[PDB]
């Protein structure tokens, strides 16, 4: 992604264990829920994970999300975007 | 003479609690044409 | 405009060192009284 990051006021990383790397098709195994909000100079993130029975939509029932982290940002934030991961296989040429 | 400590002269709206903003686009008093240049009625954004 | 923010954590902090010190022109405290600081534990501390 980047040549260098000369400046980055905040930078952090969490624990190292693994999750699904490979390109495998199937049924949606789980649901990951998140809340991302910014208040008074800070960005707060929450989460909850569950395995799931049905594919298409968000499930019935209810459960709250626990807070993961609270970070000092200060940024006057207008927008956001979602990122996705790719998979290189022997089958695929593996090019951008 | 140390000028270095900069502060914000202008902004669209008031700052929020614990908010911070860098943007130093040249502010124009009224004629539109100046784009990213400090012209006659376009002044550098941040004072110190 | 750039104001720094430093998160302080996982330690013991003796506020009296600060309070006792001559070095500060103004000490004003909003939620707490300076003597009391030593008596408390903080969930998070930030030095803006």
């Amino acid at each position: 992604v980047y040549s260098s990051a000369n400046n980055c006021t905040f930078e952090y990383v969490s624990q190292p264990f693994l999750m699904d790397l490979e390109g495998k098709q199937g049924n949606f195994k789980n649901l990951r829920e998140f809340v991302f909000k910014n208040i008074d100079g800070y960005f707060k993130i929450y989460s909850k994970h569950t395995p799931i029975n049905l594919v298409r939509d968000l499930p019935q029932g209810f459960s709250a999300l626990e807070p993961l982290v609270d970070l000092p940002i200060g940024i006057n934030i207008t927008r956001f975007q979602t990122l996705l991961a790719l998979h290189r296989s022997y089958l695929t040429p593996g090019d951008s | 003479g140390n000028y270095n400590y900069l502060y914000r002269l202008f902004r669209k709206s008031n700052l929020k609690p614990f908010e911070r903003d860098i943007s130093t686009e040249i502010y124009q008093a009224g004629s539109t044409p100046c784009n990213g240049v400090e012209g006659f009625n376009c002044y550098f954004p941040l004072q110190s | 405009y750039a104001w720094n923010r430093k998160r302080i954590s996982n330690c013991v902090a003796d506020y009296s060192v600060l309070y006792n010190s001559a070095s500060f022109s103004t000490f004003k405290c909003y939620g707490v009284s300076p003597t009391k600081l030593n008596d408390l534990c903080f969930t998070n501390v930030y030095a803006d």
